[PDB]
RNA sequence: CUUAAAGAGUCAACCCUUUGCUUAUCUUCCCUAUUUAAAUGUUAGCAGCCGCAUAGGCUG
DNA sequence: AGCAATTTAAATAGGGAAGATAAGCAAAGGGTTGACGAAAGCC
DNA sequence: GGCTTTCGTCAACCCTTTGCTTATCTTCCCT
């Protein structure tokens, strides 16, 4: 829905890599609006366990499992552009 | 790519105003460079330069004489003379509200950097003076030169120190060009052969006579280059600005 | 680990008194405020009488 | 139950008076802030 | 054998009476 926003000046000064910047993306960058009903916001039911959802999750997870070996052979520039394409397709869907 | 943390409105009182034998007033840049390396030691954040400005500063005393300190009988062996007043050695005292801006290089979040600087400043002592109060320090970064000026203008309001150099000597130009003199460092005279009465026995010690440079006070926004206000330890047993002599 | 390290300035008080800022003034002449126009917006929500009604109807 | 119109021009000038004085007293304090050197009892 | 206390030793001025700087502000433009 929206990208995380980093207010931190040292993090904005230094962070460059993919995960090394992503570890600085916290809940306070827009997601944590006011925070008084957090315990109700994290008590969760598990009614998704159905037939077609579980097989779709399994087939896509194994697809990722089989292709993630080429992901580590990518460069920083690739990872950023590929994940931008993935985010654009995800909001499209 | 530069990173700074600014502590604004550092109200400090009890400052040892005796900068040297011939300078009494604002503490020199050797004091604030010493404060910077003090945090490099206690907090571990290694500090290149410090830009310090004076919001307020009053030397205790009149316009021609400083208020001397009533000494206490603290030496050993002069009991019996303790009923009379203790003799006064000259140490002027002063109060000062300062604004400090430390060049640091940091790799963690700004909150732990602010907390480390706050925990240092709560146990620090500006020029022998107890830090009465200080605002919460804030981190600002100088990516480019416009960002350097952003950090510069974030110390408003304060009168920072810019180096204007020595032409012939200190007294002559202080009358002629009317600039202020202060300790930019020291000159080593003799090696000290007795380390028994010192802080460390292994750190090499020298008797020193303070060298002085001539400086001016300019408001931090009116300073064109922030490197001319950031004092740092130069390799001539002195301190110096990054931008050199202010023109 | 900052000319680091450290330090009680205390006390006391009669500013007094005196006073002439007076004097004389020409503001003054001058002159076009002129010309229009729907008050509309239903512009009123009444008077009796048929009734237990301050419910509901009728009469013009 | 809101509706109240538009432009146009706002005076040119001449003056802002000098002459006097602007007190003389008497006070205004010091009190502590001395480190080396040298006799001289004393562990 | 230092060591810590107290007393004696050695001096002598020409002053002057605020600024130092002087504060972090909108053009294009299209949505």
């Amino acid at each position: 829905h929206k990208k995380g926003l980093v207010e931190d000046p040292i993090y904005r000064a230094t962070k460059t890599m993919f995960t090394e910047t992503l570890q600085c993306v916290n809940v306070n960058g827009g997601w944590f609006n006011y925070g008084d009903n957090i315990d109700e916001c994290y008590k969760i039911d598990t009614s998704f366990i159905t037939d077609t959802y579980v097989k779709q999750l399994n087939r896509y997870r194994k697809k990722l499992l089989a292709t993630k070996h080429i992901w580590f052979t990518l460069g920083e520039d690739q990872k950023i552009a590929i994940l931008q394409e993935c985010r654009v397709a995800l909001m499209l869907g | 790519m530069r990173k700074f943390i600014i502590v604004k409105n550092v109200k400090v009182d009890g400052i040892n105003a005796k900068s040297s034998d011939i300078t009494v007033g604002m503490p020199p840049a050797t004091t604030f460079c010493g404060l910077g390396e003090t945090m490099s030691i206690k907090t571990g954040i290694v500090v290149k330069a410090v830009s310090y400005g004076s919001v307020k500063f009053e030397v205790r005393g009149s316009r021609f004489n400083t208020s001397v300190t009533k000494f206490a009988w603290q030496d050993r062996g002069n009991g019996g003379k303790a009923n009379n007043n203790s003799p006064i050695q000259p140490k002027p005292l002063a109060d000062g509200v300062f604004t400090l801006c430390f060049e640091v290089e940091w790799e963690d979040c700004a909150e732990v950097l602010v907390d480390k600087v706050t925990n240092f400043i709560n146990t620090a002592r500006i020029a022998g003076g107890t830090i009465a109060s200080f605002n919460k320090p804030f981190v600002k970064v100088a990516k480019d030169a416009e960002e350097l000026a952003s950090v510069k203008n974030a110390m408003m309001p304060c009168y920072v120190v810019v180096d204007c150099g020595v032409e012939v000597n200190i007294f002559e130009d202080a009358v002629n060009r009317k600039l202020q003199p202060m300790v930019n460092g020291y000159k080593k005279l003799e090696k000290i052969v007795d380390n028994k009465h010192m802080r460390d026995k292994f750190t090499p010690a020298y008797l020193a006579t303070p060298t002085y440079t001539m400086i001016g006070y300019k408001m931090v926004s009116n300073v064109d280059n922030f490197d001319q206000a950031l004092w740092q330890y130069g390799e001539n047993t002195k301190v110096k600005t990054i931008g050199g002599i202010y023109n």
